[PDB]
């Protein structure tokens, strides 16, 4: 869009963070701005309206302003419940329509940086008999989240059909992904013993399986 | 191209001596816009004269309404003095309360 | 308590038509527009279009002019977002929200709960359940992990219980994955003690109501 | 009844005498409701009717900015038009711009329009279908081309069929008392003479809303639009209007003369003669 | 509410 929001914002409980929202003369310039909050897994909520007002159910630690082509949301005294996607939105005269900013993901930095607990399963005897096979790297239990995965056969970057999930949160408030690799017996047998190394915050955490 | 102003001097409500009214001067159908209007009380300029914001009709001609609160009497003589680039001299329209 | 209730979630094949709905209540329906917001998976909000139900006038953002039609029904206080031909990329969440003007107030004071739309070539197909055995030999972990593998199923979701519901502790069913084949695959582990591998027996109960499939599968180690 | 919202813009070059003048006004029907004067100290869009006063800062701050962005353009356009017509900077010229929307009694869109004029003459005009342009001369063709490149007609069509009527509908129900009334004319007739050869019969119609009204004389059905001194419908200042239509008539022949009044607030069209 | 643009002549 022709209105721009920084994707990331951060603060510890009780801090203040502004969230810039930067547009142009045709949207944020001549028209009013409104802010919406989206706790993930929910529809968004009206947070600030008329540039700077608060709906009844919004506490006064949230506050918004608007000067020229830029509008800023101020969260003054963060709480756990405030980490969500934040969107400004103004009517654009060139488009005769509203434009949202790309959003700003806000994080609160309380929880401690826990490590992942991987489990690696090989293909089962049944799957082999179907002229098929699948290795399974299951991860679970870790903050902050978003990690990368890597598979090594003998000991080289393999990528023969690697599918991986998004993190997505657990019920215990930590994150958990899974990674699946595909290949027929011919790759599963001929190679020595597949490893799956799960890096999370510069942390090598790999588990390995043989064809035995 | 030029067009001279149609001038009308008249009161808001039908005049009655000693009963406050408003004395209007309505200059319409003129072009270009640079125009000067003064309401007169016995041939002397009234000070506190308000007026409408400039605007125009479908044929692009301007109109403008000058007015002031006043109290009419038997002897008092009110007029409207309009000046414009189409006039050799500022035109004065006397107020007749039958018109 | 003004509110916006949207139609239920949808899964569709490309080229089918689809009309989701947004019903209002607790306010004078004709005095406010209803708009219509897209949120692609993982992405942010996009305005699609709006309808003024008072006069049936209805507009769209340039991105969406011609891909959808947005009408309303004054009497039933219902607004609609309608396709004729769905794309695979129309797969997203669609919110409706009530706004009164284009000015200047402005602002989407109440929002609907969201209607999820899924579009895929793939046909309704049940999974294949496979077992995942533990390292039975062990060295005082003192636990050991086992599970089930659900594979090549469409659409979402599946429920996976264990021992027909006898096992709650240990169980962790993982979020599925979307293949380039179009089919889903998930896994459900359950970390148990190593000593209980002697007596106890484990079957994972996989249910897929869409495909109408029920499968049990025992899990054991081998030479 | 039909209603319409119109915006009128005037800018005139004042060479070597400060900034070009720029006046903007907003009407609903015949009732003004906003103004912006470039010379005024406020430099703000201001309210000129009681029912527009409740609009919040959002509105005044936003319009205020749009109308300034307008004056900036028109300051340039004066320069641009001097170039089209190859005119010296010593003279004073006039740009005029009127646009607005007309809705019927069901408050549905009828008509959009958006017209420019240079030095009192029609310059360029948006069509009835709100897509093509009428460009009078060489100079307006140079404007028309830029406005097809910049898809201006489509911007206006979306405003007129959309936000224009949307906010006329707002203004109407907000100023329901004022705008949706029909005050009907108080009508009397005056007889006055100076000589004996003839007296002048004048037919009055006072304080009535809206301004649309018809006044005609006759000699038993025949239109006497002859000695038909007819003054322009003028404002009283209190939100109503005035008009009279006069004839000069040979003495003692006031019997055959009658004046027809036709207005939206009159059940039957009202007729009267001298008594 | 005004038309937001004054297009250049």
């Amino acid at each position: 869009a022709v209105v721009t929001q920084p994707p990331s914002a951060s603060g510890t409980p009780g801090q203040r963070v502004t969230i810039s929202c930067s547009g142009s003369s045709s949207n944020i310039g001549s028209n009013t701005v409104n802010w919406y909050q989206q706790v993930p897994g929910t529809a968004p909520k009206l947070l600030i309206y008329s540039n700077n007002q608060r709906p009844s159910g919004v506490p006064d630690r949230f506050s918004g302003s608007k000067s020229g082509t830029s509008a800023s949301l101020a969260i003054s005294g963060l709480q756990s419940e405030d980490e969500a996607d934040y969107y400004c939105a103004a009517w654009d005269d060139s488009l005769n329509g509203w434009v949202f900013g790309g959003g700003t993901k806000l994080t609160v930095l309380g929880q401690p940086k826990a490590n992942p607990t991987v489990t690696l399963f090989p293909p089962s005897s049944e799957e082999l008999q179907a002229n098929k096979a699948t290795l399974v790297c299951l991860i679970s239990d870790f903050y902050p989240g978003a990690v990368t995965v890597a598979w090594k056969a003998d000991g080289s970057p393999v990528k023969a059909g690697v599918e991986t999930t998004k993190p997505s949160k657990q019920s215990n408030n930590k994150y958990a992904a899974s990674s699946y690799l595909s290949l027929t017996p011919e790759q599963w047998k001929s190679h020595r013993s597949y490893s799956c190394q799960v890096t999370h915050e510069g942390s090598t955490v790999e588990k390995t399986v043989a064809p035995t | 191209i030029q067009r001279t102003p149609k001038i009308q001097v008249y009161s808001r409500h039908p005049a009655e001596n000693g009963k406050s009214n408003f004395l209007n001067c309505y200059v319409s159908g003129f072009h270009p816009s640079d125009i000067e209007v003064d309401l007169l009380k016995n041939g002397e300029r009234i000070e506190k004269v308000e007026h409408s914001d400039l605007s125009f009709s479908k044929d692009w001609s301007f109109y403008l309404l000058y007015y002031t609160e006043f109290t009419p009497t038997e002897k008092d003589e009110y007029a409207c003095r309009v000046n414009h680039v189409t006039l050799s001299q500022p035109k004065i329209v006397k107020w007749d309360r039958d018109m | 308590q003004m509110q916006l209730v949207q139609s239920g979630a949808e899964v569709k094949e490309p080229g089918e038509s689809l009309r989701i709905s947004c019903k209002g209540s607790g306010y004078s329906f004709t005095n406010f527009w209803i708009s219509w917001v897209r949120q692609m998976p993982g992405k942010g909000l996009e305005w699609m279009g709006r309808v003024d139900p008072g006069y049936s006038y209805s507009t769209y953002s340039p991105s969406f002019q011609g891909h959808v039609t947005i009408s309303a029904d004054k009497s039933t206080s219902t607004a609609y977002l309608q396709w004729n031909s769905l794309k695979a990329s129309d797969t997203a969440m669609y919110y409706c929200a009530r706004v009164q003007y284009s000015g200047y107030y402005d602002w989407f004071d109440p929002w609907g709960q969201g209607t999820l739309v899924t579009v895929s070539s793939a046909s309704t197909k049940g999974p294949s359940v496979f077992p995942l055995a533990p390292s039975s030999k062990s060295t005082s972990g003192g636990t050991a992990a086992l599970g089930c593998l659900v594979k090549d199923y469409f659409p979402e979701p599946v429920t996976v219980s264990w021992n027909s519901g006898a096992l709650t502790s240990g169980v962790h069913t993982f979020p599925a994955v979307l293949q380039s084949s179009g089919l889903y695959s998930l896994s459900s582990v359950v970390t148990v003690p190593s000593s209980s591998l002697g007596t106890q027996t484990y079957i994972c109960n996989v249910n897929h109501k869409p495909s109408n499939t029920k499968v049990d599968k025992r899990v054991e180690p081998k030479s | 009844g039909s209603h319409s919202m119109r915006y009128f813009f005037t800018s005139v070059s004042r060479p070597g005498r400060g900034e070009p003048r720029f006046i903007a006004v907003g009407y609903v029907d015949d009732t003004q409701f906003v103004r912006f004067d470039s010379d005024a100290a406020s430099q703000r869009m201001e309210p000129r009717a009681p029912w527009i006063e409740q609009e919040g800062p959002e509105y005044w701050d936003g319009e205020t900015r749009k109308v300034k962005a307008h004056s900036q353009t028109h300051r340039v356009d004066l320069g641009t038009l001097r170039g089209y017509y190859n005119q010296s900077e010593a003279g004073s010229h006039t740009v005029q711009r009127m646009y607005g929307c007309d809705v019927g009694s069901d408050w549905r869109f009828l008509r959009g329009y958006h017209q420019y004029a240079y030095d009192g003459k029609d310059y360029i005009a948006l069509k009835e279908d709100l897509r093509s342009w009428t460009a009078a001369d060489m100079a307006a063709q140079t404007t028309k081309h830029k406005w097809e490149a910049a898809h201006v007609a489509e911007q206006l069509r979306a405003y007129l069929e959309g936000t224009c009527v949307e906010w006329l509908r707002r203004y109407l129900e907000n100023g329901k008392e004022t705008l949706q009334r029909t005050d009907a004319p108080k009508t009397h007739m005056t007889h006055h003479a100076v000589s004996d050869h003839e007296a002048t019969l004048r037919c009055w119609a006072l304080s009535f809303y809206p301004a649309e009204i018809t006044l005609t004389w006759q000699r038993d059905g025949e239109d006497q639009t002859q000695d038909t001194e007819l003054v322009e419908t003028r404002p009283a200042g209190d939100g109503t209007f005035q008009k009279w239509a006069a004839v000069v008539v040979p003495s003692g022949q006031e019997q055959r003369y009658t004046c027809h009044v036709q207005h939206e607030g009159l059940p039957k069209p009202l007729t009267l003669r001298w008594e | 509410r005004m038309f937001p643009n004054a297009p250049y002549l």
